[PDB]
């Protein structure tokens, strides 16, 4: 009713206000979110330390010999490679019945934990679970057992060379090789499962104890890339033995539980299910063989389960689809009025087909050759350099400013060598990096540049000096002319002046 | 900022007066005016000027009746060239019938209020013409 | 030698005090995360790289 144009400002300025501030909170989010994460990745880095700091005192050879002592010579006189599930079953029978739990014996803080333990040898009891799991550890140790001290973020693992497998021992119920049940009476909610050997190796065994791993365990755990560059450092030198224990995870995990939840199977590469498949992914071949049922949805092999990318992002990536090649699948796209027709139209919605050809239907993106001194260019004028190798062949890429201009005064050939796209202000806008042009008419071009260079070195303070001198000379005028005017000086002329002393 | 000012001419009614320099030809588009001020010369243009004018004016609805719908004045300097540029220039127009009436005493200037009204100000415009030397 | 970010945290009396909380008894675990929940960039910054000077400097007595 009154400026509709006043009325639109304003609305556009509080649209733009509360855009800004949503903005704002969202950033907010995420570095509060980011510190949480970091946070809890610092507190497991805690506890693997902690980890680490109890295995190493677990390591004294006072408390070995302590433990060896202790230990009847029955079980000393049986060599670790004849350890087997009843030796260790009747090793952990006789344990539970020689130290005893007692948590009213006095804690102070200020003895340390291989006296504490010393001193629980000495009275024979245990004032806690955590005390009684390192005084068998130590007893284990004492046999020069290859034992790891595994803690949920706790039991023992016993590497047995008749089978060649780690046995999981749990002294606080007499429990061996049961790996469910020291999944059940473990601590606070398994997200995480390490076993550290004597010698401070550290190995991922939550595979072996969680059944839930494989679903719910994998997409709640940490990073993998950070979790690997942390143990990389501790990684067993047991190579063998590292193969072999993931073999036998993958044989446990292979189609073992079998689940029927919808959600289980959605971005799954063990499943490969239904219409769960992201946008971009396709099935090759289309006849994949029946994996299964889940309510009426079709399990397919991974394997046939590929990304598709588009020939033009083929070409990006220096790769070229075969000649004659059919699209795969057809996809949408998001780009410019040609995808923007889709919204005037509806019926153009879907009609929009983009192929995304596979990998085995792009072979390699071939560069050119340069020809009589000619670079080439592709259908646009420009050369595509997302990758060093798409460089043709006789062509070299010059990040010199201005040397466009300095090819022109050469007549020499210069093609922008486009390298990415930049998609601010809503249109992906194209970026070049340097230009590409003959290496045979490189070198002494760069020259004429560096000449070009030296002509601005040249001619710019000279034009400075050239505007002051003008500047100086206007001045001396300034004065001239006002002087001049005192010189002169120092309605009646103008209404009546001509066309008035003859007509009046 | 030509379009904006194109625009604020044509819609705002608070701005009616435009300056255009010689780009005003054919450089651009000619919004539909009336009253069409012509100070300085190219230096006997005697067609583009012409052209010029015959752009700017177009017929405006209200005043068909009367003879005088559209307003063109050419400011000549008396006793100088322009005079002489004025004459060769309006030959054109003349032989189309055009009329031009000479104008010495504008009617209204002695009791409206207009700058320069003391010998001072004029000696002031003369210092600030002549520092614009033979550069500009 | 190995110069890292953390030298300077290697003896910084906080930092000092936290490897001590982290070396035996974690009962003072939240307060140090408390003081991460605070600001500490560079402290998440650069515990993600070589960790093996941060655990020893934790496990120093």
């Amino acid at each position: 009713i009154e400026t509709p144009e006043q009325a639109k400002t304003r609305e556009r300025s509080e649209k733009i206000k509360l855009e800004f501030e949503t903005y704002l909170r969202r950033a907010m989010k995420r570095f509060n979110k980011g510190v949480h994460e970091d946070t809890h990745k610092v507190h497991l880095l805690c506890l693997l330390a902690n980890g680490f700091y109890r295995n190493n005192i677990c390591s004294q050879p006072d408390l070995h010999a302590i433990g060896l002592s202790i230990i009847p010579a029955r079980f000393t006189r049986v060599l670790p490679r004849d350890v087997d599930t009843y030796y260790l079953s009747n090793l952990v029978k006789w344990f539970i019945g020689t130290f005893t739990v007692n948590a009213e014996l006095s804690a102070s803080e200020q003895d340390n934990l291989q006296t504490t333990l010393e001193r629980r040898f000495a009275i024979y009891s245990a004032r806690d679970d955590e005390e009684l799991v390192h005084i068998f550890l130590l007893i284990l140790r004492a046999l020069q057992l290859l034992t790891r001290l595994v803690l949920s973020l706790q039991w023992l693992e016993v590497f047995c060379e008749q089978e060649e497998k780690w046995v999981c021992v749990d002294c606080v119920h007499g429990v061996v090789g049961q790996p469910l049940t020291c999944y059940k009476y473990a601590t606070k909610p398994m997200t995480y499962v390490v076993g550290i050997d004597s010698d401070g190796w550290v190995r991922d065994v939550t595979q072996r104890y969680d059944p839930v791993w494989m679903t719910v365990t994998r997409k709640c755990r940490v990073d993998a890339e950070w979790w690997a560059e942390t143990l990389r450092p501790y990684q067993s030198p047991f190579m063998d033995r590292e193969k072999k224990e993931d073999l036998e995870f993958q044989a446990k995990h292979m189609d073992q539980p079998l689940p029927t939840a919808i959600g289980l199977y959605k971005n799954h590469p063990l499943y490969a299910l239904k219409r769960h498949l992201l946008k971009y992914e396709a099935i090759y071949p289309e006849t994949a063989a029946i994996l299964g049922y889940c309510r009426g949805e079709a399990v397919y092999s991974r394997d046939c389960v590929h990304t598709l990318h588009s020939r033009d992002t083929w070409l990006k990536k220096a790769r070229v689809v075969r000649l004659g090649e059919v699209p795969y699948k057809m996809v949408k796209g998001f780009s410019n009025r040609a995808r923007k027709a889709r919204l005037a139209e509806p019926q153009l919605r879907e009609e929009n087909d983009l192929g995304l050809f596979g990998y085995w239907q792009t072979e390699e993106y071939q560069p050119p050759v340069a020809v009589d001194g000619k670079v080439p260019r592709n259908e646009f004028g420009n050369v595509y350099l997302f990758l060093p190798s798409m460089m043709p062949i006789g062509c070299v890429q010059l990040n010199l400013p201005n040397l466009h201009r300095v090819a022109r005064k050469l007549d020499i050939d210069c093609v922008q060598a486009i390298t990415g796209f930049d998609f601010h202000g809503g249109y992906s806008h194209p970026v070049t990096d340097g230009y590409i042009v003959c290496e045979e008419f490189k070198d002494v071009l760069l020259t004429a540049w560096e000449n070009e260079q030296a002509v601005i070195e040249r001619k710019e303070k000279e034009k400075k000096e050239k505007r002051a001198l003008g500047n100086w000379k206007l001045l001396a005028k300034g004065l001239l002319i006002r002087e001049r005017l005192k010189r002169r000086y120092g309605a009646r002329i103008l209404a009546a002046s001509w066309p008035q002393n003859r007509e009046d | 900022e030509r379009m904006q000012i194109l625009q604020n001419f044509k819609h705002n009614p608070k701005i009616n007066t435009i300056f255009i320099s010689k780009v005003g030809d054919t450089s651009f588009d000619l919004p539909e005016a009336n009253v069409l001020i012509q100070i300085s010369s190219h230096g006997g243009s005697r067609r583009q000027e012409a052209q010029r004018l015959g752009r700017v004016l177009r017929a405006k609805k209200g005043m068909v009746a009367e003879e005088y719908n559209a307003f063109f004045y050419s400011l000549v300097s008396q006793d100088t060239q322009e005079m002489a540029y004025s004459t060769k220039r309006q030959r054109f127009l003349v032989d189309q019938g055009y009329s031009f009436k000479v104008i010495t005493k504008l009617a209204g200037m002695e009791e409206e209020d207009l700058a320069f009204s003391t010998k001072e100000e004029q000696q002031q415009l003369l210092q600030k013409v002549l520092a614009a030397t033979d550069l500009d | 030698s190995g110069g890292h970010p953390l030298e300077f945290l290697r003896n910084q009396p906080q930092f000092q005090q936290m490897r001590q909380i982290i070396q035996q008894n974690p009962s003072l675990l939240p307060a140090l995360l408390q003081q991460i929940g605070r600001e500490n960039p560079q402290l998440l910054q650069q515990i993600s790289q070589h960790q093996e000077h941060f655990i020893q400097m934790l496990n120093e007595p």
